[PDB]
RNA sequence: AUACAGUGAAACUGCGAAGGCUCAUUAAAUCAGUUAUCGUUUAUUUGAUAGUUCCAUGGUAUAACUGUGGUAAUUCUAGAGCUAAUACAUGCUAAUCUCGACCCUUUGGAAGAGAUGUAUUUAUUAGAUCAAUGUCUUCGGACUCUUUGAUGAAAUAACUUUUCGAAUCGCAUGGCCUUGUGCUGGCGAUGGUUCAUUCAAAUUUCUGCCCUAUCAACUUUCGAUGGUAGGAUAGUGGCCUACCAUGGUUUCAACGGGUAACGGGGAAUAAGGGUUCGAUUCCGGAGAGGGAGCCUGAGAAACG
């Protein structure tokens, strides 16, 4: 008969709204008691009478789900629903602790709340009943103790009711009457917030606009309290950033920066949070990261600091200038952030950024020589913008070489901090050399020569565009250096980049031989570069299977010579992974 | 039907002198029950133990599926206009699998007006049938084996995919 | 790529893998070809044994006629008379096989009256 | 191609090559005795049959061993007895003279073809025959 | 067009029925003066 | 009318006992009548082996299973209550069923080759063996042709033997049926003659199939005891 | 009749308290294998 | 033993018969092994395997049986009257599962929110990451490209004339005091849905002893060869039909020619001297007067 009544519900829509409201009115007239319970509360209730009431709430749920647009709603059905919900609350909170009929009437009450939320799920902007405050005060006096009750990952009876009441136009009258956002913000600022906290945050972010478009001054102060909740909930959207739904945070922070500027410490906290929005997770997308940096700039245009947020915005621009993502949109937002950071370093940054980012002109090569002849003492964002131009951004090749040489000149004129800046230059040149670049690899080689300012002739002859006598002199220089972990790793990386699967050129056997000779000359340095030799042999072993295995086989055979010389010298090690790699070679032998 | 065996016919080499055998039980070809429109009558035939097979002949209540949301709802049958597994099958107006048959789409109107409010994002050449009532939909289920008429609606790409044909 | 009626489509663009040492080309993973009976996306599953040989004719579409000469140690007239075999095979979106072209096939699920093998390799 | 379980090639045959002249020479040069009966106990029907041959007393010993071993009398199964007992006793009174069968001397069956002239150790190399000697 | 329209002669139907001499109760002159127009 | 595996003397009868259906196949098992009556000879005829089956002395795989033609296949531990008879029967080197005598702590378990692992219904991992013990929930690293160890009081897998290069394998099938020694070679082909190869006294070589071979332990330590000569 | 109504209900609730608890009792062993894997 | 109580003609029941003769001549297509069926049926064997409840027990209609009879007559019959079910078919049925605001510290979970199947036939998708023994140590960390591992490349929207949530029994008075069968309460066989195995069958990969070119062409003349879709199927399948393409086999032996094909092929046992006698499965498929159509079953075009 459940399947039969489900068929009756699936065919219970064929009659008009008059007959649907008449059948709903007959369903309401079972145990309404509007003479007894339309004033305040009910007169009496029973277990089987609540079972008629639980069945009435279930029939209301089935009727609303069947006719989930119109539902034939009536104030008699509303009064019967309020009488049933109040009788469920009264019986559950007035019965003794025996829990059988109490859990029956509690699962009657949760299902009745689900059927009540179904009415607003079906007929939301259709009725908007003007006597809402009766049921609103009834449900408030029932669920006053539901302060932090709806704070969970699945608690969505009163949380969904609050979201429905907040996502309307004029049904927020019961919200702005006394309180909805107070208890919602209490459970939102609860510290054990699960991932419905983002749902409540998006609901309040969408519901601040109705409280702002409302002409009532009470709703204006409630919108002020929603901005105050956005300022007092400065840990929830931080700690709940476990998914890629950071567009809600970027949509609230832009709304907050466009709406309310209430404290300089609040603007500094917003700028530091949007700095953590780019220094917290690397999976933030382009529009979200651009709007987050623009919201940090919008808080900084109002109430920024002069030293602390100055350095924070300078670090933000020093990351965003190395990024420059999304076809110069992030570069334009980074130039705006550097012009809003309000320092002397930021002033030189905005000058040397606007003088180069003038919409694809020769002003980039003009401004590189301009700041070279007029070298600025900030130099951090200058080295960022001149190392993005030294990377695979095609123009400013000689200007990139002059920028690296001028950074070396400043690092020699310092004579400590600018040597740690040269450490960052070397840690950038390492990832530049281990890459598929053509102009930026030559620029990193020029930076290696400027850091080297026999060895200088070797570097300039490795970057000589000749490659036959040049590679012969490189092999002879490796022989002279044989007769350095990261340094020889960088040299062998540049050599492997110049001979990296370029099988349209000859002497690849001597090129791999020079790679293995530099690897042997690094592996002779056992006290330092044994780890680097192990890493280079490991990367060559990964390349021995990664889609190409002709010259990598000879690289494996000639990197075995370091092991042969080490075993002849030993005449303790790690035999285990060596034997397992021997088993892997035996498996590659059965290919 | 007759048979399922290669013994009555020639292979990929061209052989002769067949004269093979009295045909067994397990070469059982039943008669082709061309399912039509009528009053719902399904013959419950037996095979392979208690393997009842529903052979539908006059089925109506097609469960056809709204595509973009996957809403299989109940409707009637009108007639198949194009099915060149037999071009006389559409002349005789039967109902087999993978046929394109017409449906009075009034419960789909009810579901759209029930879970969207207003009446009429969806394509225009099926919005014309949203207005008129008869939409094209293709049968998925097998009434000759499973006895049922299920199907999927035509929505856009598959619609024009058949409308350019016929 | 649609010359017939009745919703020419994969049957649940779609992509799978039979495994067992046979690659799937990138157009056969994500391409506009339907792969109704080509086993990489397909509806068929692989089993059985794998046979290798050159071809004779690829005249009709979805018919790859392999030749297969093999050694057999004849004891009767103590000389090896040379073997020859034939098998029709459905197409794959990986190689337009012309005359020559030693290729291999795996046993699966009889497609026509005489084909149980579908191409999985060209070399 | 592939393997196929062949009990006819891992079954104990040992009878295609069992020749009575070789077996008699082995019994002569055996240097361990032979389990012969107390002399009257092996004649059969008061002399109406033969004495009994060596194969017949071996088969009788096998039958009595199986007999005591699983507690069952053998029977008078008609087809096998009308073959084997009558044909066996008629060739016994044909060829068994005084407890000795002389049937073999009247029979063409090459000794060296099947039972001598080793097939596995055929030594078809000068080096293999040299290593087989030394 | 293989099994389509075999113009052959078949064995059991070659004498399945037998004709009739007079046939139509009308005359052929009655046919001509029946549908002259 | 007999197979080769039963070690059945020819002077027995005319009709050979077809085993009934059960765990193992017909071609890889011996029933209880050919076990008890005419191999280790606890009976003399079918009447009294049915009599002791009605008395229920047999306790094969820890359950009684009173039946004459019950197909005891590979290493089903036949247990007899009187004189605490514990019998694990394996293959010898020439194709028959060598029935080794074991003790109680060894007959408290058996082992079984896994045939397939399934996501059958409702998220339940799944394992079958040659007696078909559908036991719940092994680890995800159960490949085909590994070896579970059954509990034989409940049904649970207690220990697990992984199939890889360097494991002690038993071959039941084809022209290698019943050999032990498991190491000269490994060769996995792609559809036939694929195996791990088995030594001899002079460490000779052998070819078989994957499904016709299954692991029993390690190189020197199988926890099955084995007969000797 | 009523004693059978006692025994039927008792064996039914005992069958539930055996089977529906033992099923989760080895599903938790699957959870242990998944945590250790 | 005044509602049953042992013998038991004739009736329902469970099963029995669980595999027997003759006739016309098929060249790996009859047969034997083998590969596979996530391409499929399965009684029995074996191992596993069920959560939707509004204002003390459900209905006549038939036997056997009586009684009246017909007919030459049957395991042929018809009226009239009763009467039972594991026959027919309507219908009676406690509250336990996770996340846990709070914890009072161990006797730890009270509030709130989310739960709950099968059988049939339809669609979207769950089905790239983090942990170090190390890159730099700045003896702190952004760590995966290197050195090794891991989750990982049935959840839901509907039909169906939908099956069920034990009217089976045995062993054990046993525990409790809800003040009386108030709760019985412990276990095992038979049930009972589904999966897998086993059995058997059907297809299917390949292999296997006559001479054959005076058989050099066959195949489209039961689709020839393949593709697409449907029908039928236990399912794969030109197995059948619509449409389309003109294919496919062959001198590396297609296709065709016959018998000591009452003989042969291991089809199998071999025998301690018979060297093609010498153990057997099968010659081919049919047939229950003759073709045709239908039915039954886990299995059939049934020796019944």
């Amino acid at each position: 008969n459940g399947s039969q009544s489900i068929k009756a519900e699936d065919e219970k829509v064929v009659m008009p709204y008059v007959l649907r409201i008449f059948f709903g009115r007959a369903q309401v007239p079972p145990t309404s008691g509007q003479k007894r319970s339309r004033k305040i509360a009910v007169i009496s209730v029973l277990p089987n009478f609540k079972k008629p009431y639980i069945n009435d709430f279930l029939s209301l749920a089935s009727e609303r789900l069947d006719y989930n647009y119109f539902f034939g709603n009536s104030h008699q059905i509303n009064s019967s629903k309020a009488t049933l919900k109040t009788i469920r609350r009264m019986t559950g909170f007035v019965n003794i602790v025996n829990s059988t009929l109490s859990v029956l009437r509690t699962n009657f009450p949760l299902h009745t709340n689900s059927v009540l939320q179904p009415l607003i799920y079906s007929i939301a902007m259709a009725y908007y009943v003007l006597d809402t405050e009766s049921t609103e005060e009834v449900h408030l006096r029932k669920m006053a103790s539901n302060l932090r009750q709806q704070g969970l990952k699945c608690l969505s009876s009163v949380f969904e009711f609050v979201g429905n009441t907040f996502d309307w136009s004029t049904s927020m009258e019961d919200i702005y009457a006394v309180v909805v956002k107070p208890r919602i913000s209490h459970f939102s600022d609860e510290n054990l917030q699960q991932p419905s906290s983002l749902l409540r945050l998006f609901l309040y972010w969408a519901h601040n606009p109705s409280l702002y478009q409302f002409l009532y001054y009470d709703e204006f102060a409630t919108a002020t309290a929603l901005m105050d909740t956005i300022s007092n909930q400065h840990v929830k959207e931080a700690v709940i950033g476990p998914i890629i739904e950071a567009a809600d945070s970027i949509i609230r922070n832009p709304v907050n920066d466009d709406h309310y500027v209430d404290l300089v410490t609040l603007i500094c906290t917003s700028c530091l949070k949007i700095l953590p929005s780019l220094y917290v997770k690397l999976s933030d997308s382009n529009s979200i990261s651009t709007f987050l940096n623009l919201l940090v700039s919008i808080t900084e245009m109002g109430f920024i600091q002069d030293d602390h947020v100055r350095s924070r915005l300078i670090s933000s621009l020093i990351s965003i200038l190395k990024g420059k993502l999304k076809k110069l949109q992030e570069n334009d937002t980074q130039k705006i952030l550097k012009i809003l950071k309000l320092i002397v370093f930021n002033y030189n940054c905005s000058w040397s950024d606007i003088e180069e980012l003038y919409t694809t002109i020769s002003s980039l090569f003009k401004t590189f020589d301009e700041r070279n002849l007029r070298v600025s003492l900030t130099e951090l964002f200058i080295e960022l913008g001149r190392k993005v131009p030294e990377l695979e951004s095609i123009s400013k090749l000689v200007a990139d070489l002059n920028s690296y040489s001028s950074s070396r000149m400043h690092e020699y004129d310092f004579p400590d901090f600018i040597n740690e800046k040269p450490n960052l230059n070397e840690a950038s040149k390492s990832i530049s050399m281990l890459k598929d670049i053509l102009l930026p690899n030559i620029r990193i080689g020029l930076r290696d020569s400027l850091e080297e300012v026999v060895l200088s002739y070797m570097v300039k002859n490795t970057k000589y565009f000749t490659d036959f006598e040049d590679m012969a002199i490189l092999l002879y220089n490796g022989d002279e250096e044989a007769d350095r972990r990261q340094r020889a790793i960088k040299r062998l990386g540049e050599h492997a980049h110049q001979l990296k699967d370029n099988s349209i050129s000859h002497y690849l056997i001597p090129m791999i031989e020079h790679y293995v000779f530099s690897d042997d000359e690094r592996y002779r340095n056992i006290g330092n570069e044994t780890q680097i030799a192990i890493g280079g042999l490991a990367q060559h072993m990964s390349w021995n299977q990664y889609k190409a295995l002709l010259r990598r086989y000879i690289s494996m055979l000639k990197t075995k010579p370091n092991q042969m010389k080490q075993a002849v010298q030993l005449i303790t090690l790690r035999i285990v992974r060596d034997g397992a790699e021997s088993k892997l070679t035996l498996s590659k032998f059965p290919s | 039907g007759i048979s399922r065996d290669s013994r009555h016919k020639r292979s990929a080499t061209g052989a002769k002198r067949a004269q093979f055998r009295k045909k067994r039980k397990f070469e059982l070809g039943r008669q082709p029950a061309n399912t039509k429109i009528g009053a719902k009558r399904i013959h419950s035939v037996r095979t392979r133990g208690g393997n009842k097979k529903y052979r539908a002949l006059r089925i109506e209540t097609g469960n056809f599926s709204w595509a973009s949301e996957g809403i299989s709802k109940k409707t009637r049958i009108a007639g198949v206009v194009y099915h060149p597994s037999n071009n006389e099958l559409v002349r005789t107006n039967t109902l087999t699998k993978a046929a394109i048959v017409q449906i009075d789409a009034t419960p789909f109107r009810q579901w759209f007006e029930a879970h969207y409010g207003q009446t009429l994002k969806i394509e225009s050449s099926v919005e014309s049938q949203f207005s008129a009532g008869r939409l094209y939909a293709c049968i998925s289920s097998r009434p000759g084996q499973s006895g049922r008429c299920d199907g999927y609606i035509l929505e856009g790409e598959e619609l024009a995919f058949y409308l350019r044909r016929l | 790529q649609s010359e017939r009626a009745f919703q020419k489509q994969p049957h649940i663009r779609w992509y799978k893998n039979a495994g067992l040492g046979f690659k799937t080309p990138k157009t056969a993973i994500e391409g506009s070809y339907i792969d109704k009976k080509c086993p990489f996306t397909g509806l068929v599953s692989i089993r059985g044994k794998i046979l290798t040989g050159t071809v004779v004719s690829t005249k009709m579409h979805r018919t790859i006629v392999i030749r297969r000469a093999y050694l057999h140690y004849i004891p009767k007239y103590n000389r090896y008379e040379k073997r020859h075999k034939n098998v029709p095979v459905h197409v794959s979106p990986a190689f337009r096989v012309q005359v020559g072209d030693i290729v291999t096939v795996g046993q699966c699920r009889p497609i026509s009256k005489t084909v149980r093998f579908n191409v999985v390799k060209v070399s | 191609f592939e393997d196929r379980f062949d009990a006819r090639e891992h079954k104990d045959r040992s009878n295609k090559s069992r020749m009575q002249a070789m077996e008699e020479y082995i019994r002569e040069s055996s240097d361990q005795p032979d389990w012969s009966a107390s002399i009257g106990a092996d004649i059969v029907n008061h002399g109406r049959g033969g004495i009994k041959s060596l194969r017949d007393t071996e088969k009788e010993r096998r039958v009595t061993s199986f007999e005591e071993d699983n507690f069952t009398r053998l029977n008078i199964t008609n087809k096998a007895e009308k073959r084997k007992q009558k044909q066996r006793e008629r060739n016994a009174r044909m060829n068994v003279i005084g407890g000795e069968d002389f049937g073999i001397f009247s029979s063409k069956r090459k000794l060296e073809d099947s039972t001598s002239r080793r097939g596995a150790k055929k030594t078809r190399s000068a080096w293999d025959r040299a290593q087989r000697r030394l | 067009k293989g099994r389509k329209l075999n113009y052959s002669v078949q064995d059991p139907i070659a004498n399945y029925e037998a004709p009739i001499t007079s046939g139509y109760k009308w005359s052929d002159d009655q046919i001509d003066e029946f549908f002259a127009g | 009318a007999a197979p080769h595996h039963w070690l059945l003397d020819k002077l027995s009868g005319c009709y050979a006992p077809r085993p009934s259906a059960g765990p193992h196949k017909l071609r890889e098992s011996l029933p209880l009548i050919v076990f008890l009556r005419n191999r280790l000879k606890y009976a003399l005829n079918g009447r009294e082996v049915k009599a002791i089956l009605m008395q229920r002395h047999v306790k094969v795989d820890g359950k009684v299973r009173t039946d004459t033609t019950y197909p005891a296949g590979f290493m089903d531990v036949i247990t007899l209550d009187a004189t605490n008879e514990n019998f694990r029967l394996v293959y010898d080197v020439k194709g028959r069923f060598a029935v080794h005598r074991i003790t109680d702590e060894e007959a408290s378990y058996k082992l079984g080759k896994v045939k397939k692992v399934q996501l059958g219904k409702k998220g339940v991992p799944y394992v079958v063996t040659h007696d078909g013990r559908t036991i719940r929930y092994p680890d995800p690293n159960i490949k085909v042709n590994d070896t579970v160890k059954i509990d034989l009081a409940s049904g649970k897998i207690t220990d697990f033997i992984k199939f890889d290069a360097g494991k002690l394998v038993y071959v039941t099938g084809g022209r290698n049926l019943g050999r032990i020694g498991t190491i000269v070679h490994k060769e996995r082909h792609d559809g036939g003659f694929d195996l791990v190869h088995i030594k001899d006294s002079l460490d000779n070589t052998f070819v078989t199939r994957l499904n016709n071979v299954f692991v029993i332990g390690e190189q020197g330590k199988p926890y099955i005891s084995l007969p000797k000569g | 009749r009523l004693q059978r109504k006692r025994h039927q209900r008792a064996l039914k609730v005992r069958n539930a308290q055996a089977q529906r608890e033992a099923a989760a009792e080895y599903a938790q062993l699957l959870a242990k294998r998944l945590s250790e894997r």
